[PDB]
RNA sequence: UACAAGUAGUCAGAGCCCGUUAACGGGUGAUGGCGUGCCUUUUGUAGAAUGAACCGGCGAGUUACGAUCUCGUGCAAGGUU
RNA sequence: AGUCUUGGAGGUAUGCCAAUGACUUAUCCUUGGGAGUCAGACUGCGAGUGAUAAGAUCCGUAGUCGAAAGGGAAACAGCCCAGACCGCCAGCUAAGGUCCCAAAG
RNA sequence: AACAGUGGUAGGAGAGCGUUCUAAGGGCUGUGAAGCCAGACCGGAAGGACUGGUGGAGCGCUUAGAAGUGAGAAUGCCGGU
């Protein structure tokens, strides 16, 4: 478990849903990094934003 | 409260009893801070006036011909006249209610009282209108500032003298008020006028 | 109270807006009014 | 009352004519025109305070570029060797200096060269 | 000669000089010391590896102050945006002692 | 300063001349990089939209009476002339 | 509010609803005061539309500019990367690049 | 103290700087006031001092109060060039 999520691309010129899923995962600034616990949701809010992150294990 | 008698000769071993619920009441700042500004505004007499874009002489005609036509001499932009808005005659009183200003004269009395600047006298009689005589009995008493003095029902000696001192106003029992109460460093008032205040409040 | 000492109640009093007098007060050429409206 | 107002506004068109010391012709004469000048410069300082921080680092690196050179490498293989070997904390700034004050800094290149094998 | 890194930036210092480092706290008399030292150029060279192992620098601290003011002023045009700033930014005056130990 | 192409400044920078409210000082600047005035208006301006020859002075959200809201003070089922 | 649960119904080859559990998030309702705004522009997706590929035609739908400077596309409102509190002669990268102009094979 | 944040037009909200006058307290100034000129000083901004020259008689500080309250644009008005 306790993944690590780094936003590395910027939210702008993303469409709205995703830049609330990235605020809804904690994330404001680029190139910062998270630790949440491994679920089912939070790896299903990864995959809708996959491409605007880089996601590794603990 | 309890402050010392004193006499015309400036040495008295009495004492008097001021009434609490006039020399007594704990000063409301605030109250007196708006008797202040109400009784300072109201002496001021507002006779100041501007003349409009319409009162200026001459302006009628529209200025320029030819051999268009637009404007006039006096309008606010021409060095001619007319001011946009300017001053214009107008009052400045305003009043408060009774209770506020009966709450006003007794906290600023008290607030003199606190700070030991408040002299009683058994009397203030004078055989003479000398001015000189004024600033003997003043000196005695060690009043070098400003003061005011209180009588009962306005005697004419007192009044004559000390009128010429630059620092001494002399008022009747009915007369006193917020500024000159504040203004004056010192009070002096007579045994009969502390009863007169004391009843009339 | 003495006379060089006067203050107001905390809060009794406000300072006026006055409008069109420079761009660093927000309230500068269109005078608060915006465009035509 | 009235206020009439002169001082104020000498004094205030008197700063901006004086911070416009030393410009050609009517822009250190002339409020109207001073005044822009002024704001143009303003605009200007910000601007190339961080185009210096942009351009001494290109001049670090060109100058590291020849004295490595001077060496049997390149730039991009130095670097790459000197980070290589943790002793890359060193600077570029301070590199270049080292290379106009002691080329006998090849102590640093012949560290990269042995760590680039 | 060493190569120390004081102000997330690196100087290079020779006993005697003075140099302006930022702000580093302490106060005026008192004797700083350096530990990050990279280099110790000179007659025996110690390249070392992060930091030389066993290498400080110590130094004395004359005064406390801030650099010549700057003014900084941006605006964009057409659109009425002003602002207008002061700036000046503090520093530390330091004279090298000992580059060794 | 007479081989040089520019919204005229800004950052880097020798040389020369000075010496201050002693301060990581002042004046001028050969060369290098970057850089399409201000205002109004518009979806959008560097424009062949608009205004200003330059400098100085003067030049625009007030007052009265009603309505309503917030804050302060006094008194309070009463408050006020 | 996001996402996964929970279930079910709705398709003939992705959706809809409730749902109460979570795990993350700090928003959202009422009342009152004050507003500005009512010719927007361009680009990309669709495939609603000539449902097809369209162009059309609008329809949606997202982004940027307006109100956004910085790097790239030679120059470039709307494209790509990315959102400037202020200093530093510090480091790592994005798009884009490494013969010279011009930093790096 | 530990986090988080600080582009911005219309617009909403907040904190301040200066000017004239009035009131109170305190003061300056012919051993030189206001004004004017110069400077390499101080504050985050509006701004504020200190020295020198000219000037030749008035001015400012603290706390309040009141406004004819701050100019770069109106093919503005008047003067000078």
């Amino acid at each position: 478990a306790k993944l690590e999520i780094t936003l590395k691309r910027s939210v702008i010129g993303r469409p709205e849903d995703q830049r609330v899923t990235v605020r809804t995962l904690g994330l404001k600034k680029t190139n910062q990094t998270v630790v949440h616990e491994d679920n089912a949701a939070i790896r299903g809010m990864i995959n809708k934003v996959s491409h605007l992150v880089s996601v590794k294990e603990q | 409260p309890k402050v010392a008698l004193y006499n015309q000769n400036g040495s008295t071993a009495g004492d008097i009893e001021l009434n609490a619920s006039v020399f007594g009441i704990e000063p409301n700042e605030s109250v007196v801070f708006d008797a202040i500004l109400m009784q300072r505004a109201s002496l001021r007499q507002g006779t100041h006036k501007v003349k409009n874009r319409s009162e200026v002489r001459g302006g009628g005609r529209k200025p320029w011909r030819q051999k268009a036509r637009q404007g006039s001499i006096r309008s606010p932009q021409w060095r001619g006249g007319g001011v946009v808005f300017g001053p214009t005659p107008r009052s400045y009183s305003y009043k408060l209610p009774k209770k506020v200003r009966r709450l006003a004269i007794k906290s600023v009395l008290s607030s003199k009282v606190i700070d030991n600047n408040i002299i009683v006298l058994e009397d203030l009689t004078l055989d003479t209108a000398k001015t000189k005589e004024m600033a003997a009995i003043l000196k005695g008493l060690s009043v070098e500032k400003k003061a005011l003095i209180v009588t009962a029902d306005a005697n004419e000696a007192v009044a004559l003298s000390a009128r010429n001192i630059p620092g001494v106003t002399v008022v009747e029992a009915n007369g006193i008020n917020v500024l000159d109460v504040v203004n004056h460093e010192k009070l002096l008032i007579t045994k009969a006028a502390v009863e007169k205040v004391e009843e009339v409040l | 109270m003495k006379l060089h000492e006067l203050k107001p109640s905390e809060g009794s009093r406000k300072t006026r807006n006055r409008v069109g007098r420079g761009i660093g007060s927000g309230n500068g050429k269109t005078a608060g009014k915006g465009h035509k409206g | 009352p009235r206020v009439k107002g002169g001082t104020v506004t000498r004094k205030r068109r008197k700063k901006v004519l004086k911070l416009a010391k030393g410009y050609f012709g009517s822009k250190h004469t002339l409020y109207k025109v001073a005044n822009q000048q002024v704001m143009k410069s303003g605009n200007y300082a910000f601007r190339d305070r961080r185009q210096k921080k942009r351009d001494f680092r290109k001049l670090w690196i060109t100058r590291i570029n020849a004295a490595a050179r001077m060496n049997g490498l390149s730039y991009s293989r130095l670097m790459h060797g000197l980070k290589l070997s943790g002793i890359e904390v060193n600077r570029k700034m301070l590199a270049d200096l080292a290379v106009n004050d002691l080329t006998a800094f090849n102590q640093l290149a012949d560290a990269a060269k042995a760590q680039l094998n | 000669y060493a190569i120390i890194k004081t102000g997330g930036k690196q100087i290079k210092v020779e006993e005697g000089q003075t140099v302006y480092i930022e702000k580093l706290a302490a106060e005026a008399g008192e004797t700083v010391t350096f530990e990050d030292v990279l280099f110790v150029g000179g007659d025996n060279v110690k390249v070392g590896n992060p930091t030389v192992e066993g290498a400080t620098v110590t130094a004395k601290v004359e005064k406390q102050g801030r650099a010549k003011k700057i003014t900084v002023f941006r605006y964009k045009p057409k659109k009425n945006v002003h602002k207008k700033q002061g700036h000046r930014q503090p520093y530390t005056k330091v004279t090298i002692e000992k580059i060794n130990a």
